[PDB]
């Protein structure tokens, strides 16, 4: 019966999006393929070989945030969300189930 | 800011249809494909950019249609009356009908081809459920109306 | 048990129904790029349905039956029909349905409002015969439209002649009809004008002679109602003596001159009950204050700064 009034929306990294296909399943699809670590390279380069993939994945998943801030958000949702816990424990449960 | 509006004795849908009919049909048959479509093949080869329209061609087309017993709604008067809008109509008709190139161009060397190809690829990545451009960007030619002769 | 339902689809994200008496479907035209109840409306039947009110939905191009209002046959006894700002609908197709079926035994009210200027629609009085050795098709315009108390056609591109033909054919009864809205219709011209095709003329004398006892008129946004054209209403005052409520607001041509001479002539009938001239730029302040002082209108509204007419829920059900 009433004409609308606008209110500002907001978006944040929900655990559902973190569990979308481009979320952690993307990590499982691509991390072991893309990160490579070797004695043939120094420690700084090996650390960079990790960080480059996780940064690109983080930006492609949630481009809004800086990489460190994204990491804090990920650590904190990891500290809290039950479905994310069930997923992570399911990963190590699958490794147990091998 | 509300606006009033009025009815007027013109229709740009009908005239757009007339313009593309002229473009895909006409040739200078008194001198015996269409002049304009052949010229647009020259445009497609990137051999030409100055697209010239003769009002005399429009007049000859109107007279041919009237001779064949159908009214052409005097496109010459319309283009002589509100010329600027009919640049947009003629260019849209060309963009809707220009044939593909025949001469090789090394097509990737144009930045616009690469950037619009990349946008198309990105849009297909989206379109798998996981205009493309404003047409003036892609429009390479320049369109000009050339006046009526003494008659 | 649900008799009245109102779906107001503010946003988008990604059988017999005898109980239902009133259906309202209001949709934000920006967001609702589909027609939510289309399959239900075309397949099901809703026989008790007294009122239907559909706004803002986009009729799919892929199904011509939807565009031809074929679903709308499913609702007899539909006392009121309101249908507004549904972008891909047309009055043109609607009047085909009114031509070729006795679709309704009674409409008390109709309110059709397409948004864009579709091509000129004329009342299609062409009555074909299957063969000269056979009867024509009966044109069901009268028995469908006979019952209307309120006809609203605001913005619908209806030609003035089409409306005169509704009156001359007496498809509109004229006695049952008591309120009329044809505001914002560009294809309405008046006999005092000189620059038109004749089929856009609305012969107000013929029409007002037909439907004389109507109480309310709305010609709001009708730019074609210039001061010269208002002279037709002046000379036709004897054929509209039932009129109480007049809306000619948001007209950027109508000077206070026409208001005054219309009201002076109306006063030869005991003032007019109500007049709306909000948003009109040419209604001089001293003139409207003289109208009040002489008490020629019981109430006259002159909010020059009111930009819009579509009071939601009151004047329109197109959303916000």
């Amino acid at each position: 019966a009433i004409t609308a009034r606008k209110r500002r929306p907001q978006v944040k990294l929900t655990a559902e999006k973190l569990l979308s296909d481009k979320g952690l399943p993307y990590v499982l699809k691509n991390a072991h393929k893309r990160i490579r670590i070797s004695s043939k390279k120094n420690s700084y380069d090996n650390l960079s070989n990790i960080i480059q993939f996780y940064q690109l994945w983080a930006h492609e998943l949630f481009p809004k945030a800086k990489f460190k801030d994204f990491m804090k958000i990920c650590q904190t949702v990891g500290k809290t969300d039950p479905v994310l816990r069930e997923y992570r424990v399911s990963l190590f449960r699958d490794e147990m189930g091998m | 800011a509300a606006l009033p509006s009025i009815q007027l004795p013109v229709d740009y849908n009908n005239l757009f249809n007339e313009i593309t009919d002229f473009l895909v049909t006409f040739k200078q048959d008194t001198l015996s494909g269409p002049k304009y479509m052949a010229m647009l093949q020259k445009v497609a080869n990137r051999e030409l950019n100055s697209v010239i329209i003769d009002l005399d061609d429009i007049l000859q087309y109107q007279n041919e249609k009237f001779l064949q017993g159908t009214q052409a709604d005097d496109l010459v008067s319309a283009i002589q009356q509100n010329a600027n809008h009919f640049t947009e109509l003629f260019c849209r008709a060309i963009d809707n009908n220009m044939p593909l190139p025949t001469k090789e161009i090394d097509y990737k060397d144009d930045v616009l081809d690469v950037i619009l190809n990349q946008r198309r690829l990105r849009n297909e990545r989206m379109l798998s459920d996981r205009e493309l451009f404003p047409p003036n960007l892609t429009r390479r030619y320049f369109l000009y109306f050339k006046p009526l002769s003494q008659n | 048990l649900l008799k009245k339902i109102e779906l107001i689809f503010v946003n988008s994200l990604v059988v017999i129904y005898s109980e239902l008496e009133k259906i309202t479907l209001i949709c934000d035209k920006k967001k609702i790029k589909n027609f939510p109840l289309c399959r239900a409306l075309l397949r099901g039947q809703f026989p008790l349905l007294q009122k239907l009110t559909i706004t803002g939905v986009t009729f799919p191009m892929n199904n011509q039956d939807i565009m031809n209002f074929q679903w709308l046959l499913n609702f007899p006894d539909l006392k009121e029909l309101w249908i507004e700002d549904n972008d891909n609908c047309e009055l043109s197709k609607f009047l085909q349905l009114l031509k070729f079926s006795n679709v309704w035994k009674n409409l008390e009210k109709l309110t059709f409002r397409e948004n864009k200027l579709y091509p000129i629609v004329n009342l299609d009085e062409d009555q074909p015969v299957t063969n000269d050795d056979e009867v024509p098709s009966m044109l069901f315009y009268k028995e469908n439209l006979q019952n209307l108390e309120k006809l609203d056609l605001m913005g619908t591109s209806i030609s003035g002649s089409a409306l005169t033909r509704l009156c001359e054919q007496e498809y509109l009864d004229g006695r049952k009809l008591r309120s009329l809205n044809i505001g914002n219709c560009p294809n309405i011209q008046f006999p005092n004008n000189h620059a038109h095709t004749a089929r856009m003329i609305l012969d107000v004398n013929a029409v007002l002679k037909r439907l004389s006892k109507l109480e309310e008129i709305n010609l709001s946004h009708l730019s074609s109602l210039n001061d010269s054209t208002m002279k037709s209403f002046i000379i036709n005052v004897p054929f509209l003596e039932n009129l109480k409520r007049l809306d000619i607001s948001h007209n950027f041509e109508i000077t206070g001159i026409s208001i005054y001479e219309f009201l002076k002539k109306f006063q030869m009938d005991q003032p007019l009950a109500y007049l709306n001239i909000d948003g009109c730029s040419q209604v001089s302040h001293i003139t409207v204050n003289m109208i009040r002082a002489q008490n020629l209108v019981t109430q006259v509204d002159c909010v020059y700064e009111r930009d819009v007419w579509r009071k939601f829920g009151i004047n329109s059900y197109s959303y916000s």
